[PDB]
């Protein structure tokens, strides 16, 4: 019974990073060697686990979080990082155990004249906790004067569009990102590699 | 991550290009390297075979590596990518509390333009 990684990596639509999608993966066999040996992923970074040993390990559950960001920001999807994305959109814990997998998606997610469907959060009153998700659109009070839901001086709408175009430089091109979290609880395992 | 330099380059026919890639945050040693070229408009990257005009050097201790392309031609105009692997097969590894990675990652690319001769 194979884990449905296809539905995650080959999903027709991906989420904005601020509204990142999560899929729980349970009760299945995960062959990671096909993913790890694919030439399609320009980032495949694992923390707390060796990717060459994944087919020999079991986990309680696996979580698959996915979204789009720009190339320059893939480095923020890592334990201990800061920046707009890590601070305000998608945060990994310091003790993260899992893998971050990214690929360039200019051919799918950019459009002549600009694709504006992907957004990111620019402002927040506090940094996200690990794996916290914020999809609110409250006006951000940057000063001492209350905003009352009106954009203005020191009062900012919190989301911005990426505007992906095919002629963007690589650092500005869209990248799809899948974060696999390998959860280990004091419970029976439900996700194992083929070697069990 | 991999810091790949230069990000862009223009060369005359007959010159050489050296690309340097420096690997940062690797939990273990550099366990494998590869080089790929992409022509604009194409879907797939082409793996480069080292040994002729492509010559590679690896500095295991610095976790860096480089490629030199000899005898440049207009046919060499393209984007070039280095790919670095790090995994537990390379013996000296850092602790996990250090938030360092195993796996593979690519440099951001070198856009090479080679001008015609004469
Ligand atoms: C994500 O999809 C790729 C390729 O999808 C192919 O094209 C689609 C239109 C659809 O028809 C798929 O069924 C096709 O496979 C998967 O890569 C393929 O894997 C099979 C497995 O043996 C292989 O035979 C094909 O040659 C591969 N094709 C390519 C282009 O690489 C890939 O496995 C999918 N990812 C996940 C996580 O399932």
């Amino acid at each position: 019974n194979l884990c449905p990684f296809g539905e995650v990596f080959n999903a027709t639509r991906f989420a904005s990073v601020y509204a990142w999608n999560r899929k729980r993966i349970s009760n299945c066999v995960a062959d990671y060697s096909v993913l790890y040996n694919s030439a399609s992923f320009s980032t495949f970074k694992c923390y707390g686990v060796s990717p060459t040993k994944l087919n020999d390990l079991c986990f309680t559950n696996v979580y698959a979080d996915s979204f789009v960001i720009r190339g320059d920001e893939v480095r923020q999807i890592a334990p201990g990082q800061t920046g707009k994305i890590a601070d305000y959109n998608y945060k990994l814990p310091d003790d993260f155990t899992g893998c971050v997998i990214a690929w360039n998606s200019n051919n799918l997610d950019s459009k002549v004249g600009g694709n504006y469907n992907y957004l990111y959060r620019l402002f927040r009153k506090s940094n996200l906790k690990p794996f916290e998700r914020d999809i609110s659109t409250e006006i951000y009070q940057a000063g001492s004067t209350p905003c009352n839901g009106v954009e203005g001086f020191n009062c900012y709408f919190p989301l911005q569009s990426y505007g992906f175009q095919p002629t963007n430089g690589v650092g500005y091109q869209p990248y799809r990102v899948v974060v696999l979290s390998f959860e280990l609880l004091h419970a029976p395992a439900t996700v194992c590699g083929p070697k069990k | 991550s991999v810091n790949q330099t230069p990000r862009t380059a223009t060369k005359e026919t007959g010159e050489s290009l050296t690309i340097n890639c420096v690997v940062t945050g690797a939990r273990c040693g550099l366990s494998r390297t590869s080089w790929f070229r992409k022509n604009p408009g194409t879907t797939d990257w082409e793996r480069m075979s080292i040994g002729g005009r492509y010559v590679e050097s690896v500095n295991k201790g610095a976790k860096s590596f480089s490629l030199r392309i000899k005898d440049l031609t207009v046919a060499d105009s393209a984007t070039y990518i280095c790919r670095a692997w790090s995994d537990t097969s390379q013996k000296p590894c850092h602790a996990w509390e250090q938030k360092m990675w195993e796996g593979h990652v690519d440099g951001a690319g070198t856009v090479l333009t080679v001008n015609q001769a004469s």
